[PDB]
């Protein structure tokens, strides 16, 4: 069970570096965007 | 860079008022987030090992 958690943890580690980008972008750019515009940005970033 | 260019296309800012301000600030904030996340991750792995 512990081993399964560790494998998930490694995946989580990889995922977190990628996610920090998204978080930093909302902080810097999203504050003045409308909700639909935030959605389109999120898409065009995600891609 | 690509996101910043796309953003200034979508925002409709046509000619020259597009300072690198958002670029610099988001870049600086990304150091803070990544460092904090890494420290938390190290601690959690250490805790699970313990």
């Amino acid at each position: 069970r512990w081993l399964n958690t560790t494998k998930q943890f490694s995946k989580t580690s990889q995922e977190l570096i990628g996610n920090c980008i998204i978080s930093s972008i909302y902080e810097t750019y999203f504050g003045h965007l409308n909700e639909r515009e935030r959605a389109d940005m999120l898409v065009i970033l995600k891609r | 860079i690509h996101f910043d260019r796309n953003f200034y296309q979508k925002m409709k800012v046509g000619v020259n008022p597009r300072s690198p301000g958002y670029f610099i600030d988001g870049l600086r904030a990304l150091v803070k987030l990544v460092t904090a996340k890494y420290q938390d991750l190290q601690e959690n792995q250490r805790f699970v090992n313990v």
